[PDB]
């Protein structure tokens, strides 16, 4: 029997700061245990100051994004050179995915970018539609993995001050972009060590008012 | 949904310093049968272009006979159809990507794996493989079913990244080929001797090799072994 | 007179009175002018208003990032064409990863208008293009007549007064097509070829509507103070 | 399919089909409508050229079309049959979808809708009815009153008549019909609509028909005997 | 939904019909009333899968009142029944089916006769003096097949009703929540608020 | 999933967890369950997060132009009839959803449930998903007709607690909502942990935890 | 006969130029924009004293930051206010924001050339659409059966309309408030209806980016007439 | 194109009369004679064969007189071949009717169904209207013995008693001048043949230019009867009233 369905592994990190944004994942592309690209660019650039990943069966993901930046392309077109807003292509998002709801998009969908009092902003979707605006979220094969280790980093969860003994927690203080993208690097670099699907290269795309900037950093080849 | 009948094996490829080069077997096997030997499973797409197809054979002529349409249609009100405005590479592997996709889509799918492979206006080279499923991706070295297990070691070790492209010339880049023909020949018990060899280059153009074998081949140290264990005669 | 109640009939000389009729839609339109060089293609448009109180009508529509046009006639007919162009440039994109010929996009427009003027019950676009872009083959400018006729040209002008514009660009034909590398002179050619269609009114800030495309320029259009600089 | 455009507007801005079709409403019985304080009372003008007429099973002018929404008409008498029947659908599918009755106004917008589709729609010609529409809202106490003609157009009405000499009943409608103190009872309301269907109708016996809708789907229409006493009434006053 | 009974007596028909709605394991309502008056003197209780019942039932309503305000005139409960029983009928051969059993409870104003049709989700229709949907025939029938006479008064009715519902809530494993009876004679359709 | 909603003399509670998991793994510590459809309108959601999402969404929609068309809001009973038919466009095919339709319109305060089956059922008091039957044993025993608006968002906050605690696929925070004739007001987020550790000390319950 | 879709012979299509002839027939609408707001105003005319003339319903609401004023076969304009409200909710539905008021008139004019031999006419119905959005602020539009949509600082259709245009054209400037606007359209409906102008009779409206769409009551309508006739008899 | 060729069938005219409506009662008023009268106890259809020939074969012949069901018959003016078209659409209706409701179908339910049908004919479709007039006589339990017409427009009617076809204006005012309501039958079949006795366009009345029917509760006990006259029967009913 055909199955019309695959699995192209990789995973997707998307981190909200004060006043800037970052879409990251790893450019390693597989089947089940052989490795089709060690670079096969997953995060892209769509426009409007917006950054979008489909995490998991790729072509499905190719499939998304491309019909995406058309929706953006043809917003322009539609009302007079408008600015898509990151809300709004959340929600065109939504009905992009439950146009399929009886044959999904086989991917975890994140965007990125500044919301309109400029400040950053993280949605997340699920396969079937589901979205929500976030601060922090892992996608993918070693979401599972990385999520954990950002409730503790980035919000300080489980964590109280020194002396009062879980009576004070710890005040959650605003990261900068220095800083988040240090997280972003001890994700990946641990998933890499613990998940084999997870390594090769990893992309950073950052958000802020000047624009669309890219990072990229080596990653374990094994 | 169907299942393939008559199947083509690996397809190989990989980027040198000036331009790509594939190849794949000449052999179209009926399950276990190698049923037919004088299979052509690359096919060139104007001067510019070689398509290496694996999977079922009655889907491959179906694609043969797309791109031999899409070559016709192109040159319809084109004054520039052998000039500026000719086909290229990235053209033809996006046509069969989309194709591809919708027949998964649909679930009634063209059950192959393709290796695009060509060299484009500006001389940049260019390798993107797709398959039954619309799956797509590129890498300096790509390869078809056993291929991908056997031939992508072999041709990583001369192009491993990026930067590795630039210093490899057209001789290592097709003797690292050959080889991997050969040792598929080894391994493969759905592979023949007869292969096809193609190298598009940004200067030299499209050459096209047909009737290779597979040659340099080690069998002497059988004579040696004896038994499955404590057998001494 | 007996053979124009309807696009399917010939007249005894073998005329197509619907189609001339539609073609008479453009004449009475407000005048633009398009002209290119090897390296630009300019379209220049006067926007017509209804009134002081009212907008002036926009003339000029983007297709692609390298392709666009300006109408003169029916203004619902160009929306309608130039959302066919819009799906076309899309369709080639999406499936060729290959952006449209301007060629081409000229070939596609004459046949959808050619099924509109040999069938019965509907009728023909009453409405002119002059199509403008940037491909493979450098800078290129096409007129559109909704008699299905598409013609490559160096420079031309369609709607009202607009031989006045079109004498002058068949004057300057030599001087204007080697204006390279300089955006800036080839729009003020084109500013100046449309003043030759003018009566009693003249070029004003919200009157005026420029567009360009080019080697390394996207289809932009100017319109408001960002064209007060060339009047 | 058959598709030709047969109500299409003339060189003066007209669509002749549209008011030829207000020209068969002019050749149609006399309707007409009162609210009072309390009710709304609907008379019908039944034209005395037919007798041997069998008035129990012949299609009665004032229609049901929820049991607290009624329908008179004039014009084409097998077009309102049509119009009532899409008009009792839409009433059930109203209470099947959103769980209330339609509302006077809501069926009122629905039926004019109808009317105007039929105005611009290939190979259908307009509908030869205006209408009245009566009845009371669920849980209101205030009379509902509207009318409707080929064209589409609806609006709400104190007092309206339609058909042949509407023009003359409508005439004295205006100058008896007070705003400020409209018909306080039944009787009164009864009495200034049979008055009103008097200057037109010629013999006062079976050619006047009376219904009367009260709040809280309270309908009843009133016999020959029940008329004729209004009837008699109104002209014994007037002997002076 | 579960369970509901009816009986036909001297001068009227009596409907009784659970009040339980489960999902999953919780029961959500215990108050759920399992019937639609089609007409002054015609009754439809029902019992089948979740959302096709008043589905169905709110249909069928639809669909005599608006035969009710076209002919300003009441169907007979034996042409309703017959409606009904077309439609399921028509249903049971479609792509997918509406799982619905029904008891119809109606009183003639013209024969001056209680009437009682039992149909199930296939079209099987049955005039009856008393019937049962599903399992609960199998517990009550005993007892109204020997207490049952053609000439009981409506309070004798719904002492026998009682019963049934005694030997139900005693023998089912199963906690319907007690029932609501509606009488329906020639007076009209009436609840009876205390049983 | 754990949700409810109650009727009272002051208007309506609304009560719902803030949990999403993918299997046994948490996806979501802080997702929206409640729907704002308009001032005097809202929804619980339970089961596929997407078939909730955009139903509910779409139901706000139809919603919106019944008050355009009508100039009027819509009702309660009207807007869960609304739902309810378009669960039954899609019967058989596989939607998951459970919600309460929860507001204040001319009859006074109303609530309805409505899930992926069609069931439409008009009640006092509801609870959906998969930590409904905790909730409810909290309700059922506290609740009252007479009860303040004070006491009645604890209720909810409190039977919400209950659930989180015993139910794995339940937790994160309590969102409550109160609906008035005057629109619904939102009382906050509230997360589970620290509600927890509080209602423990202060009301004396949880005794077999330790803390 | 002739085709729906005919072309004479001066280039224009023969129904759509019939349907502008409709629209003179039409009650008088007006509109004028200004930076406080844009103020919507229509003459009911009622045929009879007997009809209710608060069912007259020429003003409507599409959505809280767009109206809308009709003049012509106003039967015709109900489907288009039912496309308009639809299209302004769905973009609400998929983007989670207001719909621009010029996105809104092209989505109606979009509707105007479908017809043929699709519906059989063009519609006999122009619509002046007014509302607020933040990228282009205050805005008003002039939607025909043509197809075609007009921006406009002030403008009159209906039967007055000519006479109303010519008004508008001495009295517009760019820094009249909403006070003066609301004044100024009374007056000059005043100006062009055959019977005396009053609070039954005439209506007003606006829309404002706070508060919204408003139809005027006709108590606070009353007491703007009588401003007017004061300010009237000042000089 | 194909415009040219158009008719227009469904048109107004100025005045807000149906061309085609009107021009089709004219045909029909060019037809035999039909009449219908109801009694207390019964209903009578008589109608008037059109210039008929001794070769004409009577007794298998029918071109006035239909039945629909066993309670319910028609009398036909106008093109027999279109009234065929209706009378098994009609046919049809009644056992649709029968099978979903398994009661007989009510006289108007039938009448309505087969005039709504006329009605579509003359508002859409661009088709010429069917060129009959109908005597529908019936009886069913609700309203006991009923008679209607139906015309091309649609329109329907109750009666006691009326004609259709040719000379419906002098037949009319002959029916109305002798009918009284406590009419029985055997005085309504005598009235019948007496007014077309006097309106027929013939020199004599006789059996072989008429068809005759009669729907009576003189059926064994609580039941209708229908009894379509045979030649022989008709016959001797002419001279039992005393017109042959
Ligand atoms: C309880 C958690 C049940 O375990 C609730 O019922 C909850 C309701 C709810 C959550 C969020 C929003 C509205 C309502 N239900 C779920 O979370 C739901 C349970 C479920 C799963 C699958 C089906 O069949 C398809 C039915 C019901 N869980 C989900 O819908 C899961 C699939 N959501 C995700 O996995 C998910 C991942 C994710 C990543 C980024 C942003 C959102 C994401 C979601 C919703
Ligand atoms: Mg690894």
């Amino acid at each position: 029997q055909f199955n019309p369905y695959g699995d192209n592994g990789g995973t997707i990190l998307g981190i909200a700061g004060e006043d800037f944004a970052v879409l990251a994942g790893d450019t390693r592309n597989i089947t089940d245990y052989s490795i089709n690209s060690r670079y096969e660019p997953k995060v892209f650039d769509c426009g409007d100051n917006i950054v979008m990943s489909a995490n998991g069966f790729a072509a499905d993901g190719d499939a998304l994004v491309k019909r995406f930046k058309n929706s953006v392309k043809w917003y322009h077109f539609d009302h007079n050179d408008k600015k898509l807003s990151i809300n709004s292509a959340a929600r065109n998002i939504q009905h992009l995915l439950y146009s399929r709801r009886f044959f999904p998009y086989y991917v975890y969908n994140i965007i990125a970018g500044l919301d309109e009092d400029g400040k950053g902003a993280v949605y997340s979707f699920d396969p079937v539609g589901s979205y929500q605006r976030e601060q922090c979220r892992a996608g993918g094969a070693a979401a599972s993995l990385i999520m954990p280790f950002l409730d503790n980093q980035v919000n300080f969860k489980n964590q109280y001050e020194p002396g009062t003994n879980g009576k004070v927690k710890k005040p959650l203080k605003y990261l900068s972009v220095e800083e988040v993208i240090k997280l972003v690097r001890d994700s990946f670099t641990s998933a890499t060590e613990r998940h084999i699907q997870v390594g090769d290269g990893l992309e950073i795309l950052i958000v802020t008012k000047d624009g669309v900037r890219k990072e990229f950093y080596e990653l374990k080849r094994d | 949904t169907q299942q393939p009948i008559v199947t083509g094996t690996s397809v190989i490829s990989m980027k040198y310093d000036n331009g790509v080069i594939i190849a794949a077997d000449n052999l179209g096997s009926y399950g276990s049968l190698l049923r037919f030997n004088g299979v052509e499973r690359l096919i060139p797409v104007g001067d510019n272009t070689v398509v290496g197809i694996s999977g079922d054979i009655s889907d491959m002529q179906h694609i043969e006979r797309l791109l031999k349409d899409l070559v016709t249609e192109n040159a319809y009100d084109n004054p520039l159809a052998d000039a500026e405005e000719a086909l290229e590479p990235s053209y033809i592997f996006e046509y069969l990507a989309t194709v591809m996709y919708q027949r998964r889509s649909k679930m009634n799918p063209l059950w192959n794996a393709i290796i695009v492979a060509g060299v484009q206006s500006n001389g940049d080279q260019f390798l993107r493989y797709v398959n039954l499923l619309g799956v797509t991706y590129s890498s300096p070295t790509l390869a078809t079913g056993f291929g991908a297990h056997m031939a992508n070691p072999l041709l990583r070790k001369v192009v491993d990244r990026e930067s590795d492209i630039p210093k490899t010339t057209v001789q290592v880049a097709e003797e690292a080929i050959v080889n991997a023909m050969r040792v598929l020949y080894y391994r493969d018990a759905r592979s023949s001797r007869n292969f096809s060899l193609a190298i598009i280059d940004k200067n030299t153009g499209l050459t096209f090799k047909k009737n290779l074998q597979v040659e340099n081949m080690k069998w002497d140290f059988a004579k040696d072994i004896k038994g499955y264990g404590t057998q001494k005669i | 007179n007996n053979y124009d109640g309807d696009t399917v009939t010939f007249s005894p000389t073998g005329r197509l009175f619907q189609v001339e009729y539609a073609l008479e839609a453009i004449k009475q339109g407000s005048v633009t002018v398009g002209l290119r060089s090897n390296t630009h293609a300019v379209l220049v448009a006067l926007k017509r208003n209804a009134d002081e109180l009212s907008s002036y009508q926009k003339k000029i529509i983007k297709c692609d990032e390298h392709m666009g046009l300006s109408l003169a006639g029916l203004a619902p007919d160009a929306r309608v064409l130039s959302n066919y162009l819009r799906q076309q440039c899309n369709y080639s994109s999406l499936v060729f990863n290959r952006k449209l010929a301007v060629e081409r996009a000229g070939h596609l427009l004459c046949d959808k208008a050619q099924k509109n003027t040999q069938s019965y019950g509907g009728r023909p676009y009453g409405v002119g293009l002059l199509i403008i872009g940037y491909d493979k083959s450098g800078a290129h400018l096409l007129e559109f007549q909704p008699s299905g006729n598409v013609t490559e040209l160096y420079g031309t002008a369609i709607g009202a007064r607009s031989q006045g514009a079109k004498t002058y660009l068949e004057r300057t034909l030599d001087t204007f097509i080697k204006i390279d590398g300089n955006p800036d002179e080839l729009i003020k050619a084109g500013v100046e070829a449309i003043s030759q269609s003018l009566r009693d009114e003249s070029l004003t800030v919200d009157n005026l509507s420029i567009a360009i495309v080019g080697k390394d320029t996207p289809f932009t259009i100017y319109d408001g103070e960002a064209v007060a600089k060339y009047i | 399919g058959y598709d030709r455009a047969l109500s299409i507007f003339s060189p003066d801005g007209h669509i002749f089909q549209v008011e030829y079709a207000l020209e068969a409403v002019k050749r149609g019985t006399c309707a007409v409508g009162v609210k009072g304080k309390n009710c709304v009372v609907l008379g019908c003008e039944r034209r005395s050229t037919l007798k041997l007429q069998d008035t129990r099973i012949t299609p009665s002018k004032v229609s049901k079309i929820d049991s607290h929404v009624v329908l008179s008409f004039s014009g084409l008498n097998a077009d309102s049959r049509i119009l009532i029947e899409k008009a009792r659908v839409e009433a059930q599918s109203h209470r099947l979808t959103l769980e209330d009755p339609v509302t006077v106004e809501y069926l009122t917008r629905y039926v004019a809708g109808v009317q105007q589709r039929y105005t611009q729609s290939g190979g259908v010609r307009p509908f030869g009815v205006s209408t009245l529409i009566a009845g009371f809202d669920p849980r209101d106490d205030e009379p509902k009153l509207y009318q409707t003609e080929p064209s589409g157009i609806y609006s709400s009405w104190s007092a309206q008549t339609i058909g042949r000499n509407s023009k003359t009943v409508r005439e004295f409608l205006e100058k008896n019909y007070d705003r400020k103190e409209p018909p306080a009872t039944v009787e009164e309301c009864v009495k200034l609509t049979v008055r009103s269907l008097l200057e037109v109708v010629q013999t006062g016996a079976k050619n006047i028909e009376i219904t009367v809708v009260k709040p809280d789907s309270d309908i009843v229409a009133l016999s020959s005997e029940e008329i004729n006493q209004y009837v008699t009434q109104i002209e014994q006053e007037k002997q002076e | 939904m579960d369970i509901i009974l009816g009986i036909r007596v001297q001068d009227s028909v009596i409907l009784a019909s659970s009040k339980a709605v489960t999902r999953g394991i919780s029961v959500l309502k215990d108050s759920d009333d399992k019937t639609r008056q089609l007409s002054p003197h015609t009754l439809m209780s029902f019992a089948g899968e979740a959302g096709d019942t008043v589905q169905f039932a709110e249909y069928i309503q639809a669909n005599i009142q608006l035969y009710s305000i076209r002919e300003d005139y009441e169907l007979s409960p034996q042409a309703v029944s017959s409606f009904v029983r077309q439609e399921l009928a028509k249903s049971i051969r479609s792509r997918r089916p509406y799982q619905v059993n029904v008891l119809i409870g109606g009183y003639d104003k013209k024969k001056n006769k209680p009437e009682l049709y039992q149909i199930d989700y296939l079209g099987t229709k049955v005039e009856l003096p008393y019937g049962a949907h599903g399992y609960s025939g199998f517990y009550t029938f005993s007892l109204l097949d020997h207490h049952y006479r053609p000439d009981m008064t409506t309070e004798e009715g719904l002492d026998l009703l009682k019963l049934c519902v005694q030997e139900l809530e005693k023998r089912m494993p199963m906690d319907f929540k007690g029932v609501i009876v509606k009488i329906v004679d020639k007076d009209g359709i009436r609840q009876v608020d205390d049983f | 999933t754990t949700t409810l909603a109650f009727k009272f003399q002051h208007g309506v509670i609304v009560a719902v967890d803030s949990r999403a998991t993918a299997g046994s793994y948490i996806s979501s510590l802080r997702m929206n369950k409640v729907i704002e459809i308009n001032p005097y309108l809202l929804g619980t959601m339970s089961g596929c997060a997407a078939d909730c999402q955009y139903w509910e969404r779409l139901l706000a929609k139809e919603c919106r132009l019944y008050y355009l068309r009508n100039g009027e809001r819509i009702s309660v009973s009207a807007a869960s009839k609304l739902l309810s038919n378009m669960m039954l466009q899609y019967r058989g095919m596989g939607l998951s959803m459970g919600s309460m339709i929860c507001g204040w319109d001319k009859k006074g305060p109303g609530l309805y449930y409505v899930d992926d089956n069609g069931t439409r059922l008009s009640g006092q008091m509801f609870s959906t998903g998969s930590g409904n039957t905790y909730a409810y044993g909290v309700l059922d025993s506290n609740y009252k007709w007479d009860l303040s608006v004070e006491d009645a968002l604890y209720l909810g906050k409190r039977s919400i607690l209950a659930a989180a605690h015993r139910d794995a696929y339940s937790g994160g925070s309590v969102n409550l909502y109160h609906v008035t004739e005057d629109g619904w007001i939102y009382h906050g987020n509230h997360d589970v942990g620290e509600l927890f550790w509080k209602v423990k000390e202060e009301e004396g319950s949880f005794n077999n935890v330790i803390g | 006969d002739r085709g729906v879709s005919t072309f004479s012979p001066e280039g224009r299509l023969f129904q759509v130029e019939y349907s502008l002839e409709a629209i003179k027939l039409g009650s008088t609408a007006i509109g004028i924009a200004t930076k406080e707001g844009v103020v919507l105003g229509v003459e009911k005319r009622a045929t009879s004293p007997l009809l209710e003339s608060d069912s007259i319903e020429k003003i409507v609401e599409i959505d809280r930051h767009i109206g809308c004023a009709m003049s012509g076969l106003t039967a015709d304009a109900r489907s288009m206010i039912e496309h308009a409200r639809t299209a302004a909710v769905t973009h609400n539905l998929y983007y989670d924001e207001d719909i621009n008021v010029e996105s809104l008139t092209q989505s109606v004019c979009d509707l105007a050339l479908r017809f043929g031999e699709l519906m059989s006419r063009p519609f006999g119905v122009a619509l002046l659409i007014a509302g607020h959005d933040a990228d282009d602020g205050y805005q008003l539009f002039h939607a025909e059966p043509s197809g075609t949509f007009y921006r406009y600082n002030a403008k009159a259709i209906g039967s007055g309309s000519e006479g109303a245009q010519a008004e508008l054209l001495n009295e517009w400037h760019s820094s009249l408030t909403l006070k003066e606007a609301e004044l100024l359209v009374l007056k000059i409906l005043k100006q062009v209806m055959e019977e005396k102008l009053d609070e039954n009779n005439a209506q007003l409206s606006c829309i404002t980016k706070q508060d919204g769409f408003k139809i005027y009551d006709n108590e606070k309508t009353a007491e703007l007439i009588k401003e007017l006739k004061e300010k009237e008899a000042a000089e | 194109g194909s415009r040219r060729y158009d008719s227009r069938t469904t048109i107004f005219s100025p005045e807000g009369r149906l061309y085609q409506v009107e021009y089709a009662l004219e045909s029909i008023s060019h037809a035999g004679t039909a009449i219908g009268i109801m009694a207390s106890d019964g209903i009578v259809l008589a109608a008037e064969r059109k210039v008929t020939s001794t070769l004409l074969e009577q007794d298998t012949s029918t071109e006035k007189l239909y039945k629909l069901n066993d309670k319910i018959a028609v009398a036909v003016a106008g093109l027999t071949a279109d009234a065929e078209i209706l009378i098994n659409t009609a046919r049809i209706h009644a056992q649709n009717y029968l099978k979903t409701y398994n009661e007989d179908i009510p006289v108007e339910i039938l009448v309505r169904r087969l005039s709504d049908i006329k009605q579509g004919y003359t508002q859409h479709g661009g088709l010429r209207p069917f060129g009959v007039s109908f005597i529908y006589a019936g009886y069913d339990d609700r309203y006991g013995y009923q008679l209607y017409t139906s015309n091309p427009s649609g329109n329907y009617t109750g009666w006691k008693a009326i004609s259709v076809g040719a000379n419906t204006s002098a037949a009319q005012t002959l029916l109305q001048m002798d009918y009284k309501d406590d009419m029985k039958v055997d005085d309504a079949i005598e009235l019948a043949l007496k007014t077309l006795s006097k309106t027929t366009d013939s020199s004599a009345l006789t059996y072989d230019r008429l068809e005759f029917a009669t729907i009576r509760k003189g059926a064994n006990d609580g039941e209708v009867y229908q009894k379509i006259f045979k030649p022989q029967e008709i016959k001797d009913i002419l001279v039992k009233t005393g017109i042959t």
